[PDB]
């Protein structure tokens, strides 16, 4: 048969290449978002974590629910998708996390030697007696909330295998965890406050052996 | 490299031999006691109503029986420049003039009715045609659409590019006396200029049906 | 201490940079590391990349759910398949996975999946037939493809044997690869389960049907079983909205 | 890690950038796209541009309201037209549609609309005439424009035959162009119908005017179809508010 | 109701402008009809480019997410506000460009529609049918006190 | 028909069970055997795993790099008629390629355990 | 005087700049000095630096707590002491000094508050054996070490004369250097007292065991007090929480 | 997509540039012109200057 001549992967008609799954995983999505109210938090908390997040680049299982539609019916983004069809990656993750309600300052620190132990997040008090509180020596980054009110970090991938473990379930899978927390005596308002976490691909990201995509649902269903 | 080609990966199919010559189409019949200014002979889905020009018992066009409409039959996309010559018959003693432009695609304009006026015919590209001198007059339509190919068949509305206008510019003014005409004649001839066809298949694949006027 | 006079220069404060850069561009950031330049992950030949490359994926034929052909050569100058031909496959033409009142899960094929993260999509698209006889049955088959009609209510095998056809022997090969190239009046097609247009309403840039034209040593049964990828001139437009998502909860709250 | 001091610059916090800034300049904005340059839609020859260049748009000739001749050669030396020429015709030369308690909407010439977008102009302006007569009628016009004079009071035949003047056979063509130029003490004349002095408080900077020096074959009445494009030396000046509207929707709201 | 990453208008992309409806609460639309930029493009049958927008939002102080969804048909010539918004256009997508302002920063966004439409054209004048740059939808991300007015 | 495929590690992914359906498996390295011809069919597995190096003995479950799958890609079909048969035979041969063994101990050092079966 | 009209650029104001930045970078920072450039403090050969390099740190053996031999050659084929291999050594293997109800203060060798610093770690350790015998005595020791077991039950004196072992004569020299290679399946080991898992569910990467193969006018006991330090090729990965603290102020609060 | 690390740069926001600089210096502004560049009203020789010496 005759072929259809090209058009350089869109760049003919539109402006610009489309021809890389791995450029599409660097347009940041919804990675988790939720609540935190001042009776979930803990009783003596003065230089104390807020979040322990684990950190994957197929994101969180999605619980969907009634109070934030975002899951329900566009259930997980472009990233969760294009990294189930491979089984190992080498690189890290950019984030960006916007605290809102909150006016001091917010301390995230990255833990990576530390076990893929949840696949859900960890919030306030009962995050675990080692991780309750700011360490010294990882590598953390504080931002005053007046000034500014996105945090821009970028997690490197400190781990010690040939590859970490696309969708799993030592056990030194992947990038540990990731503590988002408060600096000093502060009012939590009430309604809490509200953090969103979006995330992306690094520029030093990849994917590796591609096996299958897993089934699949449609959206189109959800209603 | 041109963005006909990034449409189709099969090559075009093209026939000089039976089409690109002039075609008779319609003729039509001015008056003297109705035509005014901004009066419309011609108001027609182009090249839609050449194209189908040919109607059944049951009006539902076949493009089987003219030698020029024989690619229309069997392919489903297609492209051509056009050409629309008119001529009006020249009687002496009479004198009106008429005015014959083309829209590109005006029938889905938010403003369509409101461009019918001749004053707005003005600014398209158009011609003027007298019954004295200035009888024939060719206009000239190249094909610009919003994709590269029009629709041959049904499933709406195939081949439907443009709209062509022909209205009186100057009414047409006769003599008081009786060896005055009440009419005249007016005749239009189209033909096509690069004729490309695709998407080759049977006929009786796809169904044609009676076409719909403008308002 | 000269004094250095410089006008002000006007400026202006946003909270962060673009959410939809992908490429071609460098994005500040504030890196969780010990070292302050331009750095990267460790890497050698086989922790080695580009494997994300669309061609290199939508590559890999995906099964599609097989249908038999039942008691030969059989029914005369019969239509036994037939399916509108664009890069996500029909959700009947696909190895499905119901449960009660969770969502349906669909085994989509390579080609699918790629297509259901981008907004447009053309070029070619091969399918790879594959059947279950042995050389003892015979028959044949026409596979044909008709470039503009979106329902097979009016395709027989007469009119179909007008199109761009390929005569198939059913014993020259078990693993037959038929191409149906793009013909369309534009230049990108819209998917089918994303935007634009109402789901149903849809169009397909052509159909493919397969027509026709019993021993008691050899199985009736001949299973024909339907593989699909993307041919090598295809290609995928704007990043949207993915029709899909993934099976790891299969839980939904209707409204 | 050495410490860099190097002093810090006085920088003016702004909201955003030019409001006003069409050309010349390049502004800085956040696109909502993939890559992350400077990308523009694709091209090929025939979507392609400058097809908005203001010498080909006032270049096309506009119709004013036909007028006509009634009963030849007619009234002994008598004015049959004239209004002032300038960019914008007379709402009374322009042919309408009057709705009642909506706005008129005037099919105003490619040259009118264009200058209600712009404060000032200057440049010849050509008339295009177009006579309804055929070869048996014969008269003679004199279509003279005189340089300073606003109002049609003072001229007569015998005045407005010592200006510039061209004496048309009436037979010679159908088609006739007169070309006034631009004859004024200014170098930029505003526009009648935005600012800036009080509507039928203006003055053109110059008049046109068209004077005379029966059959029973033939049909009495000549009609002329005047047309008006802008000439070849033809400008516009600065961005104003726009003298005119689109009829999209013609409805209004009166104090 | 349930409104805690929603979105706010849909905004259909015309070059030509929106229908302009002139009304006595607002009066550039009644006295000054439509801007230059819908004047010039009647004139007009099609085009081939982006917009370039400014969305100043008064009267609120969190963040507002601007999505653009080139692949959405012509459907209205008005803009939708809120609840009325369809019911998959109502909550911030994924994967479509978008870009998040937070308003105390700074309370204007500055945008560019890119020109992604499959045509040699997009049709100016208008009235599948893919015939523009299609919705914009501008939305708040998060819990927020809506104030009186 | 019968596929076979091989799951880098396939045992420990959260959508294990999901990826056993025939259709998951076209999609990972395979090959394809008939009854007729297409008898033998070779599969290849290169060494990719987590850490460079496999263990070999316990202290949980070394050696464990995969998932074999040999699957029914079109069913087992037959005449009706008693010279048919009920059954085949289906017989797997396995070789190593580039074999590389370091940590040179005793034996009677570390021990196995009787070996668990994937669900 | 004029005008500069630049289209205004688009910044992102931040608090503060990088806490995590230690190398490769140039910090800003407002100094609290007269002059105002780059300045650092004065220096001489003697005062003069790089006494910090790491590995010129883990170098110095670091004693750990002396076990002794009692009654020669005494107890056929027997186990003496052994140990898992990791730079970090087992609390067990350090002079202490405990004081009740405050903390336990542990003597750790240079190479093991080294690898408190540090989140990962690998290559070659150093053990350095010093007897307290004269020539006199005679005895033999073998030194072996096994590279994948982690817990001394399953090891006796002929399943570890089958490891890489050397047979020390324990007359040749009183101090003897035994050096424990890295083989393992990973590249980098964490370490056993900062995380990831659980304390005693630990695993070093191997084990290293001293086996066995009385006069009246030499001292009946030999003590051997051992030493250990980094080999030549070894590294420390990625700066985490320390594992120890001070005991310049030894209290605590437990819960 | 390269990260790029430099270390953010001190400054000092003011509300406005100097009000007594006559001379010998460039002030940025916002021109309510079309263009967008140097612009000056145009000359001849007539209409030309330092009359005010």
């Amino acid at each position: 048969t005759p072929l259809l001549p090209t058009t350089n992967d869109g760049r003919v008609t539109f402006g610009e290449a489309f021809n890389d799954l791995k450029d599409l995983a660097r347009r940041y999505q919804l990675y988790w978002e939720g609540t935190i109210l001042e009776g979930n938090l803990r009783a003596i908390r003065r230089n104390s974590a807020l979040v322990q997040l684990p950190l994957y680049p197929h994101g969180l299982r999605i619980q969907p629910d009634v109070n934030n539609p975002i899951w329900n019916i566009m259930r997980d983004g472009h990233i969760p998708v294009i990294s189930s069809g491979f089984r190992y990656f080498r690189g890290g993750l950019r984030l960006r996390i916007v605290v809102e309600g909150l006016n001091s300052c917010v301390w995230v620190q990255h833990h990576p030697d530390r076990p893929s132990i949840f696949s859900r997040p960890i919030i306030g008090r009962y995050i675990a007696a080692k991780d309750a509180y700011r360490n010294h020596a990882y590598a953390a980054y504080v931002q005053n909330m007046s000034v500014n009110r996105t945090i821009e970090v970028e997690v490197p991938f400190y781990q010690p295998g040939l590859y970490g473990m696309l969708n799993a379930s030592l056990r030194f899978t992947g990038l540990g965890d990731l503590l988002i927390g408060i600096e000093g005596e502060q009012p939590i308002p009430k309604e809490g406050i509200e953090i969103s976490v979006y995330y992306s691909i690094a520029d030093d990201f990849s994917f590796n052996i591609f096996c299958g995509f897993p089934p699949m649902v449609y959206c189109d269903e959800t209603y | 490299p041109t963005w006909d080609r990034l449409a189709s990966s099969e090559v075009s199919d093209e026939y000089p031999m039976l089409t690109d010559r002039w075609l008779f189409w319609k003729s039509v019949k001015w008056e003297v006691n109705d035509s005014a200014f901004g009066k419309m002979l011609v108001q027609e889905k182009f090249p839609q109503s050449w194209v189908q020009m040919d109607v059944n018992v049951n009006n539902i066009p076949r493009y089987t029986n003219i030698p020029n409409f024989i690619p229309f039959n069997i392919h489903q996309y297609m492209r051509a420049d056009f050409e629309v010559k008119i001529y009006v018959n020249p009687n002496d003693f009479v004198s009106g003039w008429l005015i014959m432009a083309f829209l590109y695609q005006g029938s889905e304009m938010f403003d369509y009715k409101l461009r019918r006026n001749p004053a707005a015919l003005m600014q398209m590209p158009h011609v003027l045609v007298n019954v004295g001198a200035a009888n024939e007059a060719t206009l000239k339509i190249p094909y610009r659409y919003v994709r590269p190919f029009m629709r041959c068949k049904d499933i709406t509305e195939p081949l439907n590019m443009g709209v062509l206008f022909v209205e009186v510019l100057i009414p047409f003014r006769t003599s008081a006396a009786s060896s005055a005409p009440k009419s005249l004649d007016v005749s239009l001839f189209v033909k096509m200029t690069n004729a490309k066809f695709t998407g080759m298949v049977d006929g009786s694949i796809a169904l044609l049906s009676k076409p719909i006027a403008l308002p | 201490n000269p004094p250095d006079p410089t006008p002000a220069k006007f400026f202006v404060p946003i909270p962060s940079h673009s959410w939809a850069h992908g490429t071609n561009t460098s994005e500040p950031t504030n890196t969780l590391r010990l070292d302050g330049g331009v750095v990267g992950v460790g890497r050698s030949d086989d922790i080695g990349t580009s494997d994300t490359a669309i061609s290199g994926i939508i590559g890999v034929y995906g099964l599609l759910k097989p249908f038999d052909w039942n008691a030969g050569r059989n029914v005369g100058g019969h239509l036994l398949w037939s399916m509108p031909v664009h890069p996500q496959v029909d959700k009947d033409q696909v190895i499905q996975v119901m449960t009660q009142s969770k969502l349906t899960q669909y085994y989509l094929p390579p080609i699918s999946v790629v297509s259901s993260l981008y907004a447009y999509t053309r070029g070619s698209i091969k399918y790879k037939f594959l059947f279950g006889n042995n050389p003892r049955h015979n028959a044949r088959l026409l596979v044909a493809y008709i470039p503009g009609i979106s329902s097979d209510n009016r395709l027989t095998l007469e009119r179909a044997r007008n199109s761009a056809h390929v005569v198939f022997s059913l014993n020259e090969v078990s693993e037959f690869v038929f191409t149906v190239p793009y013909i369309t009046d534009t230049m990108w097609w819209p998917r089918k389960y994303g935007g634009p247009q109402a789901a149903g309403e849809f169009v397909a840039p052509s159909y493919i049907c397969m027509f026709i034209l019993a021993m008691e040593s050899v199985p009736s049964i001949v299973t024909i079983v339907p593989m699909i990828a993307a041919g090598d001139d295809f290609e995928v437009a704007v990043p949207a909205q993915p029709a899909v998502g993934l099976s790891r909860n299969i839980d939904v709250i209707y409204p």
